[PDB]
C-alpha cells in the first residue's frame, strides 16, 4: 500500500488531525448525523424484568472534510477502513437503557470516503427498558422504544436526523427500522406490527442540553399466544367449567364438595404458575388473572 | 528466495494428457494468483488460463477450453495445470507465473519456474545419421545431423581440440517428426590438406556415436 | 480480443546508452478505476520471462532502477535510462484488461555493432546421402549483422518455395554476430532430375545479392 | 516448567450447567538465563518481587475451561532468585466442564478433569515437568494443605493424580504437543438427599401396600389411598425435577 | 475548530488533573451535588437493595480552566472529557454490588469563568433495610449517600445543587414510572461530620410506597 | 533469544497495522478461515441461541512481516501479540446475544515467509430457528454465517481451511448428536456496486435431540395418567370412588403441568409433540 499509508500518512501527520475537535469550520456550527437501525433480531422481551433485548446494527453517517483527498494523486483510492479511535465519532448512546450498557458492541471500522463521507455500521447488543401492559395477557401487545442521543454534545454541536434514500432520483427518509426480508428470523412469541423511527425535539429544554433532541425507534409488537393458549387456557378454563358438574352429581353419591374444592386446588395451582411469569404491576389485573 | 520448481520435462504422444505442477517454497502462496503461459518453439508468449480473486475459479482461453484444469493449492504451496486431447501442436515450454498476494481484476508475474518441456508426437527414438558438408582464404565444413528422435544432439570438433569458429545450429523439427541439425567451422584454406577434421557427433537415447571424417 | 502490437520488430542497444520500446492496442486499456492494465516481460536467452513493469507504469519489485514505463490507454512505451548487457532479450507487452489475456508478438533486443556482411558457402548432398535415396543442398551464411537476412534458393534459375527449413545461431558473446543455415530437401529422383542448384542471399552490407551454385 | 497445582476450595460442581468451580493456585518454575545474578555482587540479594508483566511468562491456561476465562484470576509478582531462578505462585478461579456421569445419582462418584497447556508454544518450545518436594518425590497429583483444607458441603476428593500427556509428535502432525491433565475423583455425599428425597419418597411409595388391606366396600377409601399417593409421587417428580441433571 | 484547539492548548499547558484545584492551601473546592432520577428500576425485598437509573449534577469551579472569550473568538464555553479534566471523587458510598463509580465517565462543561458542569449518567445498586412489618401493604425509606471517596471536609466541601430546591429532580414528561412503587418524597439532604478526615455527605431520600394490587388479588 | 529481539525490533519500527498488509493497495488478502468445535454448551429452545466453544482459525500473509532466516540467527518462526498486528474483522453476522467479533487476542504465531496463523478461542451465541414440531425428537439445522464486517470481497478474500468444521477436539454432548457438519462460502453482488462482492462462510450444524431425558420425566407419567383416565370406569358406582379417582388424576395432572412449563418451550411457532399429547390427556380425563 505506498499508496493507502502514504494517504494516511498525509491525512493524519502531516494535516495534524485531531479527533477531539468537531469537523466544523467554526464553533457555532453543528454537524450533521443521520442515523438508521436495522434489526437484526428481535431476542426476547422479559415480562417481569421489564427489559426488551435486541441485536441492533446503527447506521452513522456524517461528513469530516478534514479527511478529504484527491483520489487520483492517490493512485484513486476512494474509501479508507480506518479504526474508529482514530478519527472523531458522534458519540450516540442508547439513552432509554436499564443495564449501563449505553454504548455499541463492537467497534468496527469507520469507512471513509474520498469525497468526506464518514460511514460507520457498529452492531450492538442492548437491553432497553420497556414497561408492560399486562391488561390483555396473553393477547397483548407492547411499545417498547429504543431512544439514542448523545451526552457528550447536544444538538448545538450535532444535529440528529434520518437516514435518507433514494429511489428514482428521488430523495425520502427512513422513517422505519431496517428489517432484511431474507436474514431476520421472527421472535417465536413476539410479532412485529409497526417499527417507526421518529426525530424527537423538544421545545422546553434548551438547545446546551442533551435532552433537546434523540431519535427514537419503536417496536409495536404482538404477542403469539398459542403457546399460553395450549398450555393454560384451555386446561385452566375446562377445569373451571367442571366445577358445573356437581349440580348433575346425586347428593347420594357423597362426592360432591370434593369434586369443587378440588376444582378450586386447581385453581389455585394455576394461580401458582401464572405468578410466576408476570410483574406484580399494580395497573390492572391481566385477563388471565381476572 | 522464493522459488519456482515445476515437474521434469515431458515426452507424450497425440491423444495423451501431462499434468505439470508448479511448487513453491521461501513464500507462501494462496488460492489465486496462478497463470499458465506456454511459448511454443520459436513463437512467443501464450497466456493459457489462470484463477483471479474476482472470477473465484479458473478461466481459459478458447483454444484450451475444454482441455485444460488449472488449480491452486494453497495448503501445499503448490499449483497444477493438466492438458488433455494433446495435440501436435502443444509441444512447448510450459510456464507458471504467481504471486503470493493476488491483484483483483488481473494478474502479475513477479515468480516464475523454469519451464517444463512437454512433447507430443508419435516418433520413436532414432539415431542421426551423420553426412559430411565437405569443402568446395577461409574455407568452411561441416557435419550433417539429420532425422534423430528426441533431443538433444551434441556436436565436437577434433574431440574437441577444434573450438575457434565451430557453429552448432539450433535443430529443426521436420514434417515427419524427426529433427536435424548442422554443425560447421570455418578453417584456413590452406590447412585444407594439411589438417584432419572430424566431428564427433553424440545421441544418447540412441547410443550413437559416429566420428565422421570431414574432407574434399 | 485484444490485439497487441509492439514497434520496433528488432531494437540493437549501445551497452552505456538510453533506449525505448513500444507497444499498441485496437482496444483502450483502461480500468473503471483508472487503471492502465498492461505488463510488461522479459525473456533473456534460456531464461523464464520477468516482468519488468506491471499496470504500464509501475515497476515491480526487484526490477533496477533503469526500467521504466508510460502510456495512455492504447499506446504504451518501455524505457531504459541506461542499457546494461545483462538487458539483452525479448520484450513482451501483455494486456491484463479482458479475458482472454494476450501479449504481443515481441521485440528482441540484441547489441549493436558495425553492419557486417555474410559469407555465403554451399555444401552439395554427399554420395553417403543420396545412397539412402534423399539429397539434402545446404546453404550457410557465416558471421553476419544484422540478424535480417533473405535466402531464396533456386535449381536451374526457378525459385523453390515450401521445401526448404532455417536455423540461426544466438548472437555470439564476443564478436557479435549471427550465423544462419538453409537446408534444401528433396527426393534423391527430383534431384537428379535439375542441373544447377544456387542459393541466392540478400542482406544490407552486400551492395548486390550474393550467389552460390554448383553443378552436379 | 516446573508445575505445582494447589487445590484451596473446591466451590461446587453444578450438574445443569455441567461445571465445576474450584480455587486454586498454581506453582511454575524455570530458568531465565538473562535474569541470572549474584547475591555477592547486590549486598546480599537473594530474591527480587517483579511484576509478572515485566518477565517472560509460558502463558500456561486450562484449556478446558467453559466460562472463556483461560487466565489466571490474580496477576502476582514473579520472584527471581539469583543462578536465573523465576518462580511465579498466581492464585486462580477455573470454571472447567465436568461432564456429569448420572447413573446412580446422588450415589455417583465424578472424573473432573483440569488441563493445564500453554497457549502459545509448542512442545518443542515449552516442555512441562512435575514440581518435586523437599524429600525429593515427584507431585504428580493436586497438592493440598491438610491445615488449611475445608472439604465441600457435598463432594470429597478422593484421588487427583496428574499425567504429562505428549501426542502430535509425528511427522503427519508436524510439532508435538503437550499438557497436563489433572484427574480430581470426587465423591457425593448423599445426605441432603437420603433425608429430604429418598426416604420420604419410599414411605409414600410404601403406602400403597396398605390398599390390600382397607375394605372392600364404600367407606373403605382403597382408590382414596392409591391415587393420592400417585399425587404425592407427582408432586416429588416436581421436586427431582429441580436437582437432577438434565 | 483551530481556534477551539489553541483555546485546549493553552488551557492544559502545565494542567495535571490529578491534582485538586487550589489556587492557595487551605483552600476549599465547593461541590454542588443534585440527582436526577431517569428511573427507579427496582427494589430487591430478597437482597435488600434498590436499583436505579440517575443523571448525577456535579458543579464545581477550576480556576485553572478559565479563559477571556474575547482573545479566543468568543468561545465562552468548551465541552472536555471527563477524565482529562480534575474531578471530585463523588462516589455512592451506601452501594451494595461493590460498584461506586458512574456508569459512563462523558465529557464536563467548562465556562469561561472556570465553572465546571458534569452530568454523568449511572446506574446504581444501593443498600436499602427493608421494612417487612407491614408487607405488601408496606412503604420503603431507601437512601443514596453520595460523598467523596478521598478528600476530608478541609479539601472538598459539599452542598445540595440547586439553580433553595433540596429534592430529587422528576422530570415529568420523560420519567419512567415505575409499576409497583410510587414515589412519596423525594428530598435531599447535607449531612456535616458529628461535631481530621471527616466528610461531609449529601443523602438523597427516596420514601416510596408499594402499590399492592397483585396480592391483593393473588393471595 | 537476541535474536528474535532484533528482529522485532526491526520488522516493527515503522509498521503499521491499520492498513491492509499488501505490496500495493490494489491486491486482495486472502484469509483462510476454519473453525474448530470444541463444545456444544446448550441450546435455548425459548430465545432460539445455540452456545458453542470454538477455534476460529484464521491464515493470512503479511507482506512487511517478512525477514531471512539466515539473517537473524535461523530464525524461522516467531509468536507475535495479536493487538500489534492488523488483523480480519471477522463477525458472527447471525450472533444473537454474545461477542460479535473476537474478544480474546491471543498471539498469532508468524513465519519468516510472512505467514500469520491466528486461533483465538470465543464463546459463539448464534441465533438459531428452532423448529418443535417433532420436540422431544426434533432435528435443528443452526449456522454461524462469518465474514469481515467492514471489508468487501475485492480488498479481502475469505476461503474455507476445509469442506467441513473440525470437529477432532469436540467434547461429548449430554443432549445433541451432530448428524451433519459443512461450511459454505457464499458470494453476494448488487447492481449498485457491481465490483465489490460480499463475502460470507457458513458453517452449519444438524443435530438431533437426545430425548431420554424427556421420555423418562414427561412421557411416561402423561401415559401412566392416560392409562388411569380409563380404570374409573370399571369402578362400581356404589363404591363412592369415581368422582376421587378421576378428580384426583386431574390434580395429578394439574401439578404436573408444573414439571411440563418447566421443561417445554414457552415459544408459539408450533406445538410441541409433547404438548399435544399433555394436551390429549388433560381433555380426555
Ligand atoms: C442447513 O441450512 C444451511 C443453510 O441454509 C444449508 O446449507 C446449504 O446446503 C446446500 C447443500 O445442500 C448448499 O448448496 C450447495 O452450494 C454449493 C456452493 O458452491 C459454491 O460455488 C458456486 C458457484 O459454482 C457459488 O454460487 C456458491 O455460492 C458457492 O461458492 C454448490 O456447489 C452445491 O451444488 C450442488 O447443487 C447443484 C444444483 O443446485 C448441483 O449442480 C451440484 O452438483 C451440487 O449437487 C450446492 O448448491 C448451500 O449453499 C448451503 N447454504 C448455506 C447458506 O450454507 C444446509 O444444507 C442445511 N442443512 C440441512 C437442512 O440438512
Ligand atoms: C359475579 C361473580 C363474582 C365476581 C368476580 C369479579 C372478579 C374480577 C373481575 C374483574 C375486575 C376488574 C377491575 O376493575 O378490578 C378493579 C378492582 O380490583 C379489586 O380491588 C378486586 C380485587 C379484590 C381482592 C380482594 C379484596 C378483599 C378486601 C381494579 O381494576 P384496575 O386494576 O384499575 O384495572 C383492571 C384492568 N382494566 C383496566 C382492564 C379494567
Ligand atoms: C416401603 C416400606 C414402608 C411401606 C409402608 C408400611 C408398610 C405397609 C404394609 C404392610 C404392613 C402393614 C400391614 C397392616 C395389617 C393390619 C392387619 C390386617 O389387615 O391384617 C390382615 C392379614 O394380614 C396378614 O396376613 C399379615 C400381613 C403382614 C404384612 C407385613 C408386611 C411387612 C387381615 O386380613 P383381612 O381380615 O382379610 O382384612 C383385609 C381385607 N381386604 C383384603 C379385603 C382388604
Ligand atoms: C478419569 O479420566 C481420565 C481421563 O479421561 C482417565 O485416564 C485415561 O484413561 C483412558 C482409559 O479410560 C486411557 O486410555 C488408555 O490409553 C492407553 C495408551 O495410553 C491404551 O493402551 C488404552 O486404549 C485402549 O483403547 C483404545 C480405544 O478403544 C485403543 O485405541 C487402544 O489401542 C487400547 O486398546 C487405554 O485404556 C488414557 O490414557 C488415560 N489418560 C489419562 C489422562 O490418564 C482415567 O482413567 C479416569 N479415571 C477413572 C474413570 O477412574
Ligand atoms: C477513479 O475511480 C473511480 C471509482 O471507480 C472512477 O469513477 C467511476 O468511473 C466509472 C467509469 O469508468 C463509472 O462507471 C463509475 O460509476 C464511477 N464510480 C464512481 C463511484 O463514481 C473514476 O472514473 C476513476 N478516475 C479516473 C480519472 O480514472
Ligand atoms: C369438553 C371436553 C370434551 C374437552 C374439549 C376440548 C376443546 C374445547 C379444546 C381442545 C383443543 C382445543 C384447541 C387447541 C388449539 C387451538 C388453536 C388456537 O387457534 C386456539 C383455539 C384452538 C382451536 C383450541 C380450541 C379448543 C379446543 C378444541
Ligand atoms: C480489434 O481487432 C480484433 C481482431 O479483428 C477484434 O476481435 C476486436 O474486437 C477489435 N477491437 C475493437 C475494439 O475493435
Ligand atoms: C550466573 O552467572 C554466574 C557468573 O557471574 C555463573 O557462575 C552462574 O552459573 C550463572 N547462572 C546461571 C545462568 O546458571
Amino acid at each position: 500500500l505506498n499508496e493507502e499509508e502514504r494517504l494516511i500518512r498525509h491525512l493524519f501527520q502531516e494535516k495534524g488531525y485531531n479527533k477531539e475537535l468537531r469537523p466544523v469550520a467554526h464553533k457555532e456550527e453543528s454537524v450533521d448525523v443521520a442515523l438508521a437501525l436495522t434489526l437484526s433480531n428481535l431476542i426476547s422481551l422479559k415480562e417481569v424484568e421489564e427489559t426488551l433485548t435486541t441485536n441492533v446494527w446503527i447506521e452513522h453517517g456524517w461528513t469530516d472534510n478534514r479527511l478529504k483527498w484527491n483520489a487520483e494523486e492517490f493512485g484513486n483510492i476512494s474509501v479508507l477502513r480506518l479504526p474508529p479511535d482514530m478519527v472523531w465519532l458522534p458519540e450516540i448512546v442508547l439513552e432509554n437503557n436499564n443495564d449501563g450498557s449505553f454504548q455499541i458492541s463492537y467497534s468496527c471500522n469507520v469507512l471513509v470516503y474520498h469525497y468526506g463521507f464518514v460511514y460507520w455500521l457498529p452492531p450492538a447488543i442492548f437491553r432497553s427498558s420497556c414497561p408492560i401492559s399486562v391488561t390483555y395477557f396473553p393477547f397483548d401487545w407492547q411499545n417498547c422504544s429504543l431512544k439514542f442521543s448523545s451526552l457528550k454534545y447536544t444538538a448545538k454541536e450535532i444535529t440528529l436526523s434520518l437516514k435518507q434514500d433514494a429511489k428514482e432520483n428521488r430523495t425520502y427518509p427512513v422513517e422505519w427500522i431496517i428489517i432484511d426480508p431474507e436474514g431476520f428470523t421472527e421472535n417465536g412469541e413476539w410479532e412485529i406490527v409497526h417499527r417507526p423511527a421518529r426525530v424527537n425535539v423538544d421545545p422546553r429544554a434548551p438547545l446546551d442540553s442533551p435532552s433537546r433532541q434523540d431519535i427514537t425507534f419503536y417496536l409495536i409488537i404482538r404477542r403469539k399466544p398459542l403457546f399460553y393458549i395450549i398450555n393454560i387456557l384451555v386446561p385452566c378454563v375446562l377445569i373451571s367449567f367442571m366445577v358445573n358438574l356437581v349440580f348433575y352429581l346425586p347428593a347420594d353419591s357423597g362426592e360432591k364438595t370434593s369434586v369443587a374444592i378440588s376444582v378450586l386446588l386447581a385453581q389455585s395451582v394455576f394461580l401458582l404458575l401464572i405468578s410466576k411469569r408476570l410483574p406484580a404491576t399494580s395497573m390492572a389485573i391481566p385477563l388471565i388473572g381476572k | 528466495q522464493v522459488q519456482l520448481v515445476q515437474s521434469g520435462a515431458e515426452m507424450k504422444k497425440p491423444g495423451s494428457s501431462v499434468k505439470v505442477s508448479c511448487k513453491a517454497s521461501g513464500g507462501s502462496f494462496g488460492s489465486y494468483g496462478i497463470d499458465w503461459v506456454r511459448q511454443a518453439p520459436g513463437q512467443g508468449l501464450e497466456w493459457m488460463g489462470g484463477i483471479m480473486p474476482k472470477f473465484d475459479a479458473p478461466k481459459y482461453a478458447e483454444k484450451f477450453q475444454g482441455r485444460l484444469t488449472i488449480t491452486a493449492d494453497r495448503a501445499t504451496n503448490t499449483a497444477y495445470m493438466e492438458l488433455s486431447s494433446l495435440r501436435f501442436e502443444d509441444t512447448a515450454i510450459y510456464y507458471c507465473a504467481r504471486d503470493e498476494q493476488p491483484f483483483y481484476d488481473s494478474w502479475r508475474g513477479l515468480y516464475w519456474g523454469q519451464g517444463t518441456l512437454v512433447t507430443v508426437s508419435s516418433a520413436s527414438t532414432k539415431g542421426p545419421s551423420v553426412f559430411p558438408l565437405a569443402p568446395s582464404g577461409t574455407a568452411a565444413l561441416g557435419c550433417l545431423v539429420k532425422d534423430y528422435f528426441p533431443e538433444p544432439v551434441t556436436v565436437s570438433w577434433n574431440s574437441g581440440a577444434l573450438t575457434s569458429g565451430v557453429h552448432t545450429f539450433p535443430a529443426v523439427l521436420q514434417s515427419s517428426g524427426l529433427y536435424s541439425l548442422s554443425s560447421v567451422v570455418t578453417v584456413p584454406s590452406s590447412s585444407l590438406g594439411t589438417q584432419t577434421y572430424i566431428c564427433n557427433v553424440n545421441h544418447k537415447p540412441s547410443n550413437t556415436k559416429v566420428d565422421k571424417k570431414v574432407e574434399p | 480480443d485484444i490485439v497487441m502490437t509492439q514497434s520496433p520488430l528488432s531494437l540493437p542497444v549501445t551497452p552505456g546508452e538510453p533506449a525505448s520500446i513500444s507497444c499498441r492496442s485496437n482496444q483502450s486499456l483502461l480500468h473503471t478505476k483508472g487503471y492502465k492494465y498492461l505488463n510488461w516481460y522479459l525473456q533473456r536467452p534460456g531464461q523464464s520471462p520477468q516482468v519488468l513493469i506491471y499496470f504500464a507504469s509501475n515497476r515491480a519489485p526487484g526490477v533496477p532502477d533503469r526500467f521504466s514505463g508510460s502510456g495512455s490507454g492504447t499506446d504504451f512505451t518501455l524505457k531504459i535510462s541506461r542499457v546494461e548487457a545483462e538487458d539483452v532479450g525479448v520484450y513482451y507487452c501483455m494486456q491484463g484488461l479482458q479475458i482472454p489475456f494476450t501479449f504481443g508478438p515481441g521485440t528482441k533486443v540484441d547489441i549493436k555493432r558495425t553492419v557486417a556482411a555474410p559469407s555465403v558457402f554451399i555444401f552439395p548432398p554427399s554420395d553417403e546421402q543420396l545412397k539412402s535415396g534423399t539429397a539434402s543442398v545446404v546453404c550457410l551464411l557465416n558471421n553476419f549483422y544484422p540478424r535480417e537476412a533473405k535466402v531464396q534458393w533456386k535449381v536451374d534459375n526457378a525459385l523453390q518455395s515450401g521445401n526448404s527449413q532455417e536455423s540461426v545461431t544466438e548472437q555470439d558473446s564476443k564478436d557479435s554476430t549471427y550465423s544462419l543455415s538453409s537446408t534444401l530437401t528433396l527426393s534423391k529422383a527430383d534431384y537428379e532430375k535439375h542441373k544447377v542448384y544456387a542459393c541466392e542471399v540478400t542482406h544490407q552490407g552486400l551492395s548486390s545479392p550474393v550467389t552460390k551454385s554448383f553443378n552436379r | 516448567i516446573s508445575l505445582k497445582v494447589t487445590l484451596t476450595n473446591l466451590i461446587s460442581l453444578n450438574e445443569k450447567e455441567e461445571t465445576l468451580t474450584t480455587s486454586v493456585w498454581i506453582g511454575i518454575d524455570w530458568q531465565d538465563y538473562r535474569l541470572n545474578y549474584s547475591k555477592d555482587d547486590f549486598g546480599g540479594i537473594e530474591t527480587l518481587r517483579v511484576p509478572s508483566e515485566l518477565v517472560w511468562l509460558p502463558e500456561i491456561v486450562l484449556e478446558n475451561n467453559i466460562d472463556g476465562q483461560f487466565g489466571v484470576a490474580y496477576d502476582a509478582n514473579v520472584l527471581v532468585y539469583e543462578g536465573g531462578s523465576v518462580t511465579w505462585l498466581p492464585p486462580a478461579i477455573y470454571r472447567s466442564v465436568c461432564a456429569v456421569e448420572v447413573t446412580y445419582f446422588p450415589f455417583d462418584w465424578q472424573n473432573c478433569s483440569l488441563i493445564f497447556r500453554s497457549q502459545t508454544y509448542n512442545a518443542e518450545e515449552v516442555e512441562f515437568t512435575f514440581a518435586v518436594d523437599n524429600d525429593g518425590k515427584t507431585i504428580n497429583k493436586i497438592d493440598i494443605d491438610t491445615e488449611a483444607y475445608t472439604e465441600n458441603g457435598e463432594w470429597a476428593i478422593d484421588f487427583c493424580p496428574g499425567v504429562i500427556r505428549r501426542h502430535h509428535g509425528g511427522a503427519t502432525d508436524g510439532p508435538g504437543e503437550t499438557d497436563v491433565i489433572y484427574s480430581l475423583i470426587i465423591r457425593r455425599k448423599p445426605l441432603f438427599y437420603v433425608i429430604n428425597i429418598i426416604v420420604p419418597c419410599v414411605l409414600i411409595s410404601g403406602l400403597v401396600l396398605l390398599a390390600y388391606f382397607l375394605p372392600a366396600q364404600a367407606g373403605g377409601q382403597k382408590c382414596t389411598v392409591s391415587i393420592n399417593v400417585l399425587l404425592a409421587q407427582t408432586v416429588f417428580l416436581f421436586l427431582i425435577a429441580q436437582k437432577i441433571p438434565e | 475548530s483551530e481556534a477551539e484547539g489553541r483555546l485546549r492548548e493553552k488551557l492544559f499547558s502545565g494542567y495535571d488533573s490529578s491534582v485538586r484545584p487550589a489556587r492557595e492551601v487551605g483552600d476549599r473546592v465547593r461541590v454542588s451535588v443534585g440527582l436526577i432520577l431517569a428511573q427507579l428500576i427496582s427494589l430487591n425485598e430478597k437482597d435488600e437493595e434498590m436499583s436505579t437509573k440517575v443523571y448525577l449534577d456535579l458543579e464545581w469551579t477550576d480556576y485553572r480552566l478559565s479563559w477571556d472569550p474575547a482573545e479566543h473568538d468568543g468561545i465562552d464555553s468548551l465541552r472536555i472529557t471527563a477524565e482529562s479534566v480534575w474531578l471530585p471523587d463523588v462516589v455512592l458510598l451506601n452501594n451494595n454490588d461493590g460498584n461506586f463509580d458512574v456508569a459512563l465517565d462523558i465529557s464536563v462543561v467548562v465556562s469561561s469563568d472556570g465553572s465546571v458542569r458534569w452530568q454523568p449518567p449511572g446506574i446504581y445498586r444501593s443498600s436499602c433495610s427493608i421494612q417487612v412489618t407491614y408487607f405488601p401493604f408496606d412503604w420503603q425509606n431507601c437512601t443514596m449517600v453520595f460523598s467523596s471517596y478521598s478528600y476530608d471536609s478541609s479539601e472538598v466541601s459539599l452542598q445540595t445543587g440547586l439553580g433553595g430546591h433540596q429534592e430529587i429532580h422528576i422530570h415529568e414528561g420523560t420519567f419512567i414510572e415505575n409499576g409497583q412503587w410510587e414515589i412519596i418524597h423525594k428530598p435531599s439532604r447535607l449531612i456535616q461530620p458529628p461535631g481530621e478526615g471527616q466528610r461531609q455527605e449529601v443523602i438523597f431520600y427516596l420514601i416510596i410506597r408499594r402499590k399492592p394490587l397483585f396480592y391483593l388479588v393473588n393471595v | 533469544s537476541e535474536h528474535e529481539t532484533r528482529l522485532v525490533a526491526k520488522l516493527f519500527k515503522d509498521y503499521s497495522s491499520v492498513v491492509r498488509p499488501v505490496e500495493d493497495h490494489r491486491q486482495v488478502v486472502e484469509v483462510t478461515v476454519g473453525l474448530q468445535l470444541i463444545q456444544l454448551i446448550n441450546v435455548d429452545e425459548v430465545n432460539q441461541i445455540v452456545t458453542t466453544n470454538v477455534r476460529l482459525k484464521q491464515q493470512w500473509v503479511d507482506y512487511n512481516l517478512k525477514w531471512n532466516p539466515d539473517d537473524y540467527g535461523g530464525v524461522k518462526k516467531i509468536h507475535i501479540p495479536s493487538e500489534k498486528i492488523w488483523r480480519p474483522d471477522l463477525v458472527l453476522y447471525n450472533n444473537a446475544d454474545g461477542d460479535f467479533a473476537i474478544v480474546k487476542f491471543t498471539k498469532v504465531l508468524l513465519q519468516y515467509t510472512g505467514h500469520i496463523t491466528w486461533t483465538p478461542p470465543a464463546i459463539f451465541k448464534s441465533y438459531c430457528e428452532i423448529i418443535v414440531t417433532h420436540f422431544p425428537f426434533d432435528e435443528q439445522n443452526c449456522s454461524m454465517k462469518l465474514g469481515t464486517w467492514t471489508y468487501d470481497g475485492s480488498v479481502v478474500a475469505i476461503n474455507p481451511e476445509s469442506d467441513q468444521p473440525d470437529l477432532s477436539n469436540f467434547m461429548e454432548s449430554g443432549e445433541w448428536v451432530i448428524k451433519e457438519s459443512r461450511g459454505w462460502k457464499h458470494s453476494v453482488t448488487y447492481s449498485c456496486c457491481p465490483d465489490t462482492p460480499y463475502l460470507d462462510i457458513t458453517y452449519h450444524f444438524v443435530m438431533q435431540r437426545l430425548p431420554l431425558y424427556f421420555i423418562v420425566n414427561v412421557i411416561i407419567p402423561c401415559l401412566l395418567f392416560s392409562f388411569l383416565t380409563g380404570l374409573v370406569f370399571y369402578l362400581p358406582t356404589d363404591s363412592g370412588e369415581k368422582m376421587t379417582l378421576s378428580i384426583s388424576v386431574l390434580l395429578s395432572l394439574t401439578v404436573f403441568l408444573l414439571v411440563i412449563v418447566e421443561l417445554i418451550p414457552s415459544t408459539s411457532s408450533a406445538v410441541p409433540l409433547i404438548g399435544k399429547y399433555m394436551l390429549f390427556t388433560m381433555v380426555f380425563v
